[PDB]
C-alpha cells in the first residue's frame, strides 16, 4: 500500500525526479493536519459498532425485503455475514484515512468484491446503500463539536466522505 | 514502501482489528519528526549536482584504478563515468525518499532488494558507493535533526553495502 | 443442514467409502422415530398463534421493562412488539423443522449460527427468548414422544441463549 | 446437502411456512418407504465390484476403440482411473439414494466433471455409455425377488434410475 | 516416464539448480549401456509371435484349467486366448520400451500402475502372467550384456506380479 | 518429461508398435553423438553466469527505455528479477539439450509464459531479445574449438539453437 507520502514518491520516481518544492511543501501542509486526520480514525475506531447497527437499522427499515423470508439476510448467518461485511468495509475505510491513500482500501477490501457478490448473489447495489448510511452515521460522529479542540475539519472530512463513497461505487 | 503508517496498519490488519491508541500514537511520532525529514530533503536536493559530482570524484580517488583499467564495470572512460554518476545520482535521489516517508521503504524497494545480485551479474564493489555514500554525509552541510534524519538513512544504505 | 442421514453421508465420504451396515442402522433409528416427529410438528404447527401470543406475553411479564422503556430493542410500541412476536414465531417455526428434519440442522444453519453477533448488535437479551422457549415447552400440550421429541429441541435451543 | 425431509424444509422456509398438512403426510408416506430405500443402498454397495466389473466389460465390447492401444483407457494407469470412475459415481449414487435427494451427487460429483473431462480428453459420451451399464447390472441387482420379503419396489426403483440417468446426463 | 536423463533433471530442477558433473556422469553411464539395450530389444522384436505364443501356451500348460473352465477370465474359447495372447504381447513390447528407454519408465506408466486393481477388477491371476515372463526369459536366446539387460526388465515385472 | 528416447517410445505405444529397424538405427546414431551433447550442456553450465550477464548487457544497450525510470527493469528488485527469469530459461534449455527433448521446457517454464508477462506488464518482445542475445553468447562458447577434441558439432549446435528460438517465440 501508499501511504499520502509514498504516493508522492511514487510518481516521482517513475519520472526519476526529486519532489519539487511545491511538492514538499503540500505534504508538510499535510502534516500540519495530523491531528484532525487521527481524531477521525480514533471517533470512527471508537464508535465502530454504534455506526455499523445504527446504518444496518437505517438500511432495514428501507429495504425491508432484505430481512423477510427469502431475503439475502434473513436467517441469523447471513444477517450477522451482512453486519460483517459493513465492519470490514468501516474498518477498511479507517485504514486509508489514517494512511491518507485509498491504495490498502482498494488492493485490500474492493478489489474484485463486486463479481464476489454477483457470484454469492448479494445484491450488490444494497449493500452500496449500506455504505452509504455509515458514511453519514459516521460523519456526524467525525465532525461532533462536543469534546474536541475547534477548528475546520472541511478537507479531512470530505476526504473520508470520498473513501465511503469509493466503496459504495466498487459494488453499486 | 515501509512507512511508520503502513506498519502499523499491516499489523492491525494482520490481527483482523481496528488500529489502537499505540498506533496512533505512532503516526503522532512520525508527524512529529516529518518537517525535519522534508528540510532535509530540500536541503539534499539543492545540492544534488555538487554532492554526486563531489562523491564521484571521491570514488575515484580512493579507488583510481576503476579510471585505469579497462572494463565495463569500470569507469576508465566517459560512459563508465557517466553510469557511475548515475548510479551515484540514484543513491542521493532515493536517499531523500525516505526523508519524505519518514521510512527506509524507498530504499529497500527501490535499491536494496537485489542489490547484491546486481553488484555481483555486473561487477560492482559495493565499497565503490559506501564511499560515495561516506562523501554525502560529511558534505551535505546539515545540522540537528536534519542532520540526524539525513545520516539515519546514509548510515543504513552504507550497512546495506558492507 | 444436519440430520442423522446427511452426518452417515459425510462420515462415508470424508473416508472415501460406500456406507456401512452401522449407517444403515442409522438410517433405522431415524425412520422409527420420524413419525413422533412429523406429529409433535403438526400440532405445535395447529397452535402456532396460540403458542407465539401467549410466549410473547410471557416475556413482557417477567421483564414489564421492555414495555416500559423506550428504545428500539425493546417493545414499548406497537412496533417492537411485532418485531419480538415475529422474532418468537422463528423460533416456533424452525423447532418445527428440525422435528421434521430428526435433527438440529434446521436450528443451527437458520437462527443459531451468528444469534450471539445479532443480539449484541442491535441489543436484544438472551433471555428474553430463553423464557419465550419456556413457555412453549409448557404449553403446547405434547405427551410422549411427540413430547420428548418438541422438548429436546427447545432445551437445544435455551441452552444455546444461555 | 439436503436430504429428502431438509429439502421440503428449505423450500418452506425460503418462503417463511410451516409445512402443510400435506408435506407432512407425503413426508410420512415416505418413511413408510423407508426399508425398500435401505435395501436398495445395502445391495448396490454389497455388489459394488461386481456392477462396476460387469459394467466395464459391458462397455468396452460394445466400445473397443478405448481400450486399443491409444485409446483412452489404454494402458494400466488409464484403466484403472476409468474404473475408479465408474465406483466414484456408483458411491454417490447410493448416497443420493440413502438420503433421498440428488444434492450430494450433484454438488460433490457431477458438478464441473463435464468440463474436468473435456480438458482430460475423456470421451464423456463413452462415459455416458458405462453409467447406464451400471444402472442396469445394479437395478436387477436391487430388483432381485429372492432372499428378500415381496413387494413394490417400483417408485424407489424409478428414483435409483433417476440418479443414475441424471450421471449420464452431467458428462454426455 | 522415468529414465537415467529425466530423474536427474527432475532431481537439478527440484533444487533449482543446473545439472552438476555427477548428472553428466550418469549420462555417460546410461550412453554406454544404451547399444546393449537397443540390440537386446531389435532381438526380441523379430521374434514378438515366437515369444509371444510359446508364452502362452507355457501358461496354458502349467494353468491348464484356464482352457477348461467356462469364464470371462479364462481362455477356455478362442475370444480368451485371444485376449491373453494380447496381453502377452503388451508384456513383451513395452519390454522392448524399457530396454529403448534405458530405464523402467515405460513399464511402470503404461503397464505397472494400477495392475493390481485390473486383475483384481476382471479376476486375472498375476501367476498367469509371471509364467509367461519366465518363458520369454528363457527363450529370448540373448546373450553378454544384451541378455542382462532384458532379463533385468524380465524380473522387474515378475517380482511386481508377485 | 520425454527425452528423446521415450519421444520415439510414446509415438510408437499410441500406435501399439515396436519400434521398427530404422528408428533403432536413428537412436544408435544419436547414441553417438554422445560426447557432443554433454559437452553443450557442461559449457553452457560452466558459463551460466556470463552467459547471463553479457546478454544482459547487450539487452540494455539496444533497448535503453528498459533500464531509465519508469521501465520495466528499473530498480534493483525488477533488474533482479529479469536477471533471475534469463537464468532461469537459460537452465532450462541446458535441461532440454541434456534430455534431447523441448518437453521439459515447454511444460516447466515456457507453458503460460506469455500470459503470465502480459498480466505483469513485462515487454515480452523485450524478453524474446534478451533469449535471442544468450543464444549467441551460448552457442559461441558451446561451438569453442579451444580445450576440446576436434569434431563437427553443427547438428547439437542447430538442435540448441532451436531451443532457444523455441524460448523466444513463446514470449515474443
Ligand atoms: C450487508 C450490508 C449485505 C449482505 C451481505 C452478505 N455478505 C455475505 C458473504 C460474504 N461477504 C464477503 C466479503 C468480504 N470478505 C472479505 O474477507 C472481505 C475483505 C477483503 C470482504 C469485503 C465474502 C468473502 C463472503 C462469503 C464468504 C463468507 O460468508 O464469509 C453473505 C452470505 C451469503 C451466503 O449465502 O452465505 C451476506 C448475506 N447481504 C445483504 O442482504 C446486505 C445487502
Ligand atoms: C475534526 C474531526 C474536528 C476537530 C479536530 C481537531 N483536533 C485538534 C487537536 C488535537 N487532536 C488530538 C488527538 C488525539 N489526542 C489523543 O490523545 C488521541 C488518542 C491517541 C488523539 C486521537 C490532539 C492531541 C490535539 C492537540 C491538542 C488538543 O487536544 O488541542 C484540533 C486543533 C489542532 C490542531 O491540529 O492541533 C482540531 C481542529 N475539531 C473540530 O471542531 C472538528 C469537529
Ligand atoms: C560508480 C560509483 C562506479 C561505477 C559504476 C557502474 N555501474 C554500472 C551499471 C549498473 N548500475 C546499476 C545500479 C542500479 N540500477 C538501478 O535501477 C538502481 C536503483 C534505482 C541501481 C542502484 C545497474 C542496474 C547497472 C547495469 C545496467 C546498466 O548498465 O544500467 C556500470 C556499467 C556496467 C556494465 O557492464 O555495463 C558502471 C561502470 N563504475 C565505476 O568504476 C565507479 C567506481
Ligand atoms: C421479543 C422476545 C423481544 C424483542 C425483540 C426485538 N427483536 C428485534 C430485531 C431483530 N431480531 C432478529 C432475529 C432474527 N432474525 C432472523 O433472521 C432470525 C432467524 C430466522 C432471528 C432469530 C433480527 C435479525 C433483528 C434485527 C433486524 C430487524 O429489525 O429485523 C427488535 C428490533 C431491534 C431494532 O433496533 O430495530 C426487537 C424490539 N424486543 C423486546 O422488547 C421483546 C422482549
Ligand atoms: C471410464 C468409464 C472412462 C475413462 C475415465 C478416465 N478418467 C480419468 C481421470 C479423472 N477422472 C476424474 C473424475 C473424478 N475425480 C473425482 O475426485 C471425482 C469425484 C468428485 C470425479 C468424478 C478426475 C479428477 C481425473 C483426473 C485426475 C486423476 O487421474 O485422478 C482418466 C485418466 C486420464 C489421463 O490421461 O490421466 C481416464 C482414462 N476413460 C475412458 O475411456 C472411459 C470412457
Ligand atoms: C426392493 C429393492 C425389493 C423389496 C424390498 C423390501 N424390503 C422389505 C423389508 C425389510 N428390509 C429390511 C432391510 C435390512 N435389514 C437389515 O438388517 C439390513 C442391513 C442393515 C437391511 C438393509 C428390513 C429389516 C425389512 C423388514 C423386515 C423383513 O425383512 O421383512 C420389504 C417389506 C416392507 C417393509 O418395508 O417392511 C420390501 C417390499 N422387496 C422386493 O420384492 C423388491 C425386489
Ligand atoms: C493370459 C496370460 C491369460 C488370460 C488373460 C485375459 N486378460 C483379459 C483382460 C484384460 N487384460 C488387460 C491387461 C492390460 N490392459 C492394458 O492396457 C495393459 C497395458 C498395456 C495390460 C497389461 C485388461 C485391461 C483387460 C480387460 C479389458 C479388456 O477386455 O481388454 C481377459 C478378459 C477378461 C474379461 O472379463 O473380459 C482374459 C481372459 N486369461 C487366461 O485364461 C490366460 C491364462
Ligand atoms: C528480463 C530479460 C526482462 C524482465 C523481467 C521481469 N520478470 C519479472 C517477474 C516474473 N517473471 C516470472 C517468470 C518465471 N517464474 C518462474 O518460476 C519461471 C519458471 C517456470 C518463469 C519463467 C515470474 C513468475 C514473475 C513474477 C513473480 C516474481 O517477481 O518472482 C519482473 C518483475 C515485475 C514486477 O513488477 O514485480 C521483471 C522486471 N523485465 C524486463 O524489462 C526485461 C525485458
Ligand atoms: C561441440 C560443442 C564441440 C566438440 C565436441 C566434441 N567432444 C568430444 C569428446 C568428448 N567429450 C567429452 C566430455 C566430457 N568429459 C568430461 O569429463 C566431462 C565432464 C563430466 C564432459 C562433458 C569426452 C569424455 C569426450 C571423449 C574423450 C575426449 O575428450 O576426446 C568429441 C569427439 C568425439 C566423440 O564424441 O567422442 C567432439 C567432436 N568438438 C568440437 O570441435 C566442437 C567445438
Amino acid at each position: 500500500m501508499f501511504d499520502v507520502f509514498t504516493r508522492v514518491v511514487s510518481q516521482a520516481d517513475a519520472r526519476g525526479e526529486y519532489l519539487s518544492g511545491s511538492q514538499l511543501d503540500a505534504l508538510s501542509a499535510t502534516v500540519a493536519e495530523g491531528n484532525k486526520r487521527i481524531d477521525s480514525v480514533n471517533r470512527i475506531t471508537g464508535n465502530a459498532s454504534a455506526i455499523v447497527s445504527n446504518a444496518a437499522r437505517a438500511l432495514f427499515a428501507e429495504q425491508p425485503q432484505l430481512i423477510q423470508p427469502g431475503g439475502n439476510a434473513y436467517t441469523s448467518r447471513r444477517m450477522a455475514a451482512c453486519l460483517r461485511d459493513m465492519e470490514i468495509i468501516l474498518r477498511y475505510v479507517t485504514y486509508a484515512t489514517f494512511t491518507g491513500d485509498a491504495s490498502v482500501l482498494e488492493d485490500r477490501c474492493l478489489n474484485g468484491l463486486r463479481e464476489t457478490y454477483v457470484a454469492l448473489g448479494v445484491p450488490g447495489a444494497s449493500v452500496a446503500a449500506g455504505v452509504q448510511k455509515m458514511k453519514e452515521a459516521a460523519l456526524d460522529i467525525v465532525n461532533d463539536p462536543n469534546g474536541i479542540t475547534r477548528g475546520d475539519c472541511s478537507a479531512i472530512v470530505a476526504e473520508i466522505a470520498g473513501y465511503f463513497d469509493r466503496a459504495a461505487a466498487a459494488v453499486a | 514502501m515501509k512507512t511508520p503508517l503502513t506498519e502499523a496498519v499491516s499489523t492491525a490488519d494482520s490481527q483482523g482489528r481496528f488500529l489502537s491508541s499505540t498506533e496512533l500514537q505512532i503516526a503522532f511520532g512520525r508527524l512529529r519528526q516529518a518537517n525535519a525529514g522534508l528540510q532535509a530533503a530540500k536541503a539534499l536536493t539543492d545540492n544534488a549536482q555538487s554532492l554526486v559530482n563531489g562523491a564521484a570524484q571521491a570514488v575515484y580517488n580512493k579507488f583510481p584504478y576503476t579510471t585505469q583499467t579497462q572494463g565495463n564495470n569500470f569507469a576508465a572512460d566517459q560512459r563508465g563515468k557517466d553510469k557511475c554518476a548515475r548510479d551515484i545520482g540514484y543513491y542521493l535521489r532515493i536517499v531523500t525518499y525516505c526523508l519524505v516517508a519518514g521510512g527506509t521503504g524507498p530504499l529497500d524497494e527501490y535499491l536494496i532488494a537485489g542489490i547484491d545480485e546486481i553488484n555481483r551479474t555486473f561487477d560492482l564493489s559495493p565499497s565503490w558507493y559506501v564511499e560515495a555514500l561516506k562523501y554525502i554525509k560529511a558534505n551535505h552541510g546539515l545540522s540537528g535533526d536534519a542532520r540526524d534524519e539525513a545520516n539515519s538513512y546514509l548510515d543504513y544504505a552504507i550497512n546495506a553495502l558492507s
